[PDB]
């Protein structure tokens, strides 16, 4: 993508999430990053929905294959050869390096060069998104420090948050929905879980008074996640 | 399944 | 996939239809084709779903973005760049990529070793099928060839399907419910195409008599759509 | 949309 136009790029990773093009909508939002200069809102938003949608299929179809090796590991299953494994692997393969490349883009040089809050806790809260996403199907030596590397870029984004933005933030809300499905998913936290989901829930729910029409909707809408969590873990 | 962001 | 063996890649491309990844599944398949021995009913099937997929997902962005174009090139639209026309080009190549590699696995070697009537026909209704995607998005010179080489291979297998398949065969009802699109949407034949949906279904249903339950519920459902079409039209 | 197969 080194010879395309970052404006054409940008254009055309909107038309490729028209045409629901997920993959070609990350390459060109990867040029862009690569481009070197710093991403507005709409673009941070672009380059996350891409990755988001591309990871999220690859995701879907790890945790296919792993149930059915799982099924085929049990007792009374008949040996069907290598193949499950063989193709789970090359899955799990693509999907880590798909993160990879995120974390690249994030390390080379999105966060250090994103001074405001709302752009250093998007990349934060993409950091350990994707450090969770690799911790779903990690299994040795490294799953500590991956899940530690989670916890660290979750932290870091909670405590810039809380300090610089308001409780009704959209980023901030999905921040901590994602951080609570890591504390009940990864770190084997279920009441740190939930009391951050309802911590979160409560705290924007007294500032909802502050905000327009829009705003409340934008916040509501996220709220409503952290209260179906809630209502599934309780 | 549990919402995530 | 030369190193893999056949079975194999049978079995990772069913893994794959689990997962809902066609693109594994169509290069499974491939390298199962290229092994150079004939394929069976269910193979036959996993192929021509895993192509079918894939086309489909990339069939349905090239209507978007030529939807797209075709309202940037209007009376009152404001000069956007060349991107919309590139992109379009550029997943139209894709597509016109994928057709050409079945073309070519049908053409190497699988219709000249297909002498049962049940696997020609199908081929043949594959290799129609492709060159009518090939036909949507042509728009010169070579389009009357293309055109003629899908209705070449679609009346072959409805010449042979008509010689030695009952008329509730449900790969002779699918033939025809795509030849009878191929003629309202490519041919610019609407008549033909109604009538030719109206006869299927006639002829189809006269003979439901001889079928047992399962049978009859496989041929139903494709008599349905043949209805759907011939409601559409009508 | 017309149905194919
Ligand atoms: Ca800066
Ligand atoms: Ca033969």
């Amino acid at each position: 993508m080194g010879s395309m136009e970052r404006a054409s790029l940008i254009q055309k990773a909107k038309l490729a999430e028209q045409a629901e093009r997920y993959e070609d909508m990350a390459a060109f939002m990867k040029g862009a990053v690569e481009k070197g200069e710093e991403l507005s809102c709409e673009e941070r938003n672009l380059l996350s929905v891409a990755y988001k949608n591309v990871v999220g299929g690859q995701r879907a179809a790890w945790r296919v294959l792993s149930s059915i090796e799982q099924k085929s590991n049990e007792e009374g299953s008949e040996e069907k050869g290598p193949e499950v494994r063989e193709y789970r692997e090359k899955v799990e393969t693509e999907l880590q390096g798909v993160c990879d490349t995120v974390l690249g883009l994030l390390d080379s040089h999105l966060i250090k060069e994103a001074g405001d809050a709302e752009s250093r806790v998007f990349y934060l809260k993409m950091k350990g998104d994707y450090y969770r996403y690799l911790a779903e199907v990690a299994t040795g030596d490294d799953k500590k420090r991956i899940i530690d590397s989670a916890r660290s870029a979750y932290q870091e984004a909670m405590d810039i948050s809380k300090k610089e933005m308001p409780p009704t933030n959209p980023i901030r809300l999905g921040l901590a929905l994602n951080f609570s499905v890591f504390h009940y998913e990864i770190a084997n936290s279920p009441e740190e879980a939930i009391s951050l989901a309802k911590t979160t829930f409560d705290e924007a729910m007294a500032d909802l008074h502050t905000l327009s029409e829009d705003s409340y909707k934008d916040s509501t809408l996220i709220m409503q996640l952290l209260r179906d969590n809630l209502t599934l873990w309780t | 399944r549990r919402m995530s962001n």
